[PDB]
């Protein structure tokens, strides 16, 4: 009515959000996407120039596109022009596609990106042959694909509509869902439950397995090179084999020119003999993950192995990588007593075999490993190695971390906005809500800045 | 009143 009036009868619209958190809200987003789009550019742009990056320089995109896309439109009409929307149904339709579509995208890409981390650690040899740039290359552009489909029901639910108590106004045009509670509830559900449960559960999981996974190469490691003994010269084994470094049979062949001759075709130069220290590391890396295969290939050590911690698995292929997967499958009680966690009881059995009566000083050390859980036979260890363990940890928790702390609120508040029926919303939830609506959304943006820094340190 | 914004 009236005609002459622009603020007509809008006043169910209205939100009460004091103007001091609206100005504390635009500095704090002022101050995320000024961090975000260098940060994410930075990586995004000395890219250009291991596919490990294929998938950091895909999230780093995706992060960047939601603070070029979804924060100006939010800034004005969701922080400070709560109504009405200023870019009509096409740009209703179009918003939410898209801040959806980039939701994903970031979501996939952080899952994907500890998914080709898992198979880079916890699985050197389906790797190292298997990938290739062009299976790299397609499986983002699939990222992409499915993101954008999973995006379409925004499309419908989403729409413009008219809202003032007057008839007809301009006031009153929102971009609200068009749809019924139970149509906006299930869209919200499959969204929320594919782009926040998915990952969560895939980054979670796959992390700690590659937690465990580092801490057994770190436990293995000295383990053996105790043990087995570090020889950078061709050495006779005890059988009258030739080996060389943490005890990589090379042949069984007494020529000692063929053994020098198979010594190379894996280390690369003529050497003559004589291999470097890092060098053995690399053979000591092949020769651990052959007998973790075998281990897993085995229905007779696979279920002693998982229920095993991270050192007392080393303990484990300590004992494969000197006999080999059939000589420790014989050893069938001690397996069973060291898969019900009874240590005492599998440290005198495995006293009583000939592996102990063979090697005394050796077996006592993998024995005393499998009483205590701990490597104290091997004495403390090198600390600088032992400290790279410590800090992946902590960044494969971060990972965890950053991906709930930023992510959870958000896809909270949107279970509020459908779950919570007419009868339940008092006057105290709605002036809540658009209040919680700026702290979830601060940290829906916040890993568009936090992402550069994380995944830029693995 | 439900809000609007989603």
């Amino acid at each position: 009515t009236s005609e002459s009036d622009t603020a007509g009868p809008n006043s169910d619209l209205d939100v009460n959000t004091d103007i001091y958190s609206k100005v504390l809200v635009t500095a704090i987003y002022l101050a995320l996407f000024v961090v975000g789009t260098v940060g994410n550019s930075v990586t995004l742009f000395t890219l250009a120039r291991s596919t490990v990056h294929y998938h950091l320089g895909s999230l780093a995109l995706s992060d960047l596109l939601i603070l070029l896309l979804a924060m100006p439109v939010e800034l004005y009409n969701f922080i400070w022009v709560h109504h009405p929307w200023a870019f009509g149904d096409a740009g209703c339709r179009g918003y939410y596609f898209l801040r959806d579509a980039c939701t994903y995208a970031t979501a996939l890409n952080v899952a994907s990106l500890s998914v080709e981390r898992y198979l880079a650690i916890c699985h050197p040899f389906k790797a190292k042959t298997l990938m290739s740039r062009s299976r790299t290359k397609k499986f983002i552009s699939a990222i992409w694909l499915a993101s954008a489909l999973l995006a379409i029901p925004m499309l419908f639910t989403m729409g413009l509509q008219n809202r003032s108590a007057d008839g007809t106004h301009p006031g009153g045009l929102v971009c609200t869902p068009i749809v019924d509670t139970a149509t906006v509830k299930v869209v919200i559900q499959v969204n929320t439950f594919m782009s926040f449960l998915f990952p969560m559960l895939v980054i979670s999981i796959l992390n700690t397995v590659i937690a465990n996974k580092l801490t057994v190469m770190v436990n293995i490691f000295e383990m053996l090179r105790i043990d087995e003994g570090l020889r950078l010269k061709i050495y006779k084994d005890t059988e009258g084999y030739y080996t060389i470094g943490i005890g990589h049979l090379l042949t069984k062949s007494p020529s000692l020119n063929a053994a020098k001759s198979e010594l190379d075709k894996a280390i690369g130069r003529n050497t003559n003999g004589v291999i470097t220290k890092d060098e053995a590391e690399k053979l000591f890396n092949q020769d651990v993950d052959a007998a973790v295969r075998g281990i897993l290939r085995n229905a007779k050590l696979k279920p002693v192995y998982d229920s095993l911690d991270a050192v007392r698995r080393a303990a484990l292929i300590n004992m494969v990588f000197q006999m080999g997967e059939t000589g420790v499958a014989g050893f069938t009680n001690s397996l069973r007593m060291l898969n019900n966690k009874r240590w005492d009881e599998a440290a005198v059995n495995l006293a009583k075999s000939r592996w102990y009566n063979q090697t005394p000083n050796r077996a006592k050390r993998v024995i005393t490993t499998f009483r205590t859980g701990t490597w104290d036979a091997y004495g403390s260890g090198s600390p600088g190695r032992v400290q790279a363990l410590r800090h992946g940890v902590l960044v494969l928790r971060a990972v965890v971390i950053a991906f709930v702390v930023c992510w959870l609120p958000y896809h909270v508040r949107r279970l509020m906005f459908c779950y919570i029926s007419d009868e339940q919303w008092t006057t105290f939830l709605f002036d809540f809500y658009h209040y919680f609506y700026m702290l979830t959304n601060a940290l829906a943006y916040a890993s568009s800045a936090i992402n550069p820094i994380l995944y830029n340190l693995v | 009143r439900r809000p609007y914004i989603l």
